[PDB]
This record gives C-alpha cells, structure tokens and sequence, in this order.
C-alpha cells in the first residue's frame, strides 16, 4: 500500500541476494590479490604467482 | 576438467603421405569446460 506520504519504515526497498556453490569443476570467480613494489639487488623473500 | 589443445603449421609439397621429419608442438589454450568427452567428429 505504498504512498508518497510515508515514514521511516513503510518505504519500498530493493533487495539483491547473492549465493554461491562448490563443485569439483574448476573455480571461475575469486577476489583479486594485492602486490608489493619490487626491490632489486637485495636479499629478500619473494612470491611470484605462488 | 580442463580440455587442452596443441597445434603447429608447416608447408609441404608432397602427395598422399606424411613427410618424414621432426617437430614439437607449442601449447595453444585450455578450457575449464569439465565435460567428459567420448566422441568427436570433423566437419568439411
Ligand atoms: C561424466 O560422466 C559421468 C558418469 O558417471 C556423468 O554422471 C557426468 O554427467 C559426465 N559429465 C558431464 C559433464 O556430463
């Protein structure tokens, strides 16, 4: 019963629901990975693509 | 679950035969289809 004269609660809301599933197939979506700058000619630990 | 393809191209000038020689194939692509394949057919 929406009308323009409304208060805090009796307002129309949009809802979007996300859902996910697991399977033996390969993964298709993931969050991105952060990466440092590169220092050179120094003794350091390193991680390149794992 | 990954389907992988390899390929190469070369010129030949010979008839009704595979010419004797040696080559190696670079990788091209793979696809995450994960669909078991049992049969295939070629189109012309
Ligand atoms: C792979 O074969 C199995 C047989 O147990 C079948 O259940 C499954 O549907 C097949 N994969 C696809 C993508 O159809």
């Amino acid at each position: 019963g929406f009308q323009p004269t409304n208060g805090v609660g009796y307002q129309p809301y949009r809802v979007v629901v996300l859902s996910f599933e697991l399977l033996h197939a390969p993964a298709t979506v993931c969050g991105p990975k952060k990466s440092t700058n590169l220092v050179k000619n120094k003794c350091v630990n390193f991680n390149f693509n794992g | 679950g990954y389907f992988k393809i390899y390929s190469k191209h070369t010129p030949i000038n010979l008839v009704r035969d595979l010419p004797q020689g040696f080559s190696a194939l670079e990788p091209l692509v793979d696809l995450p289809i994960g669909i078991n394949i049992t049969r295939f057919q070629t189109l012309l």
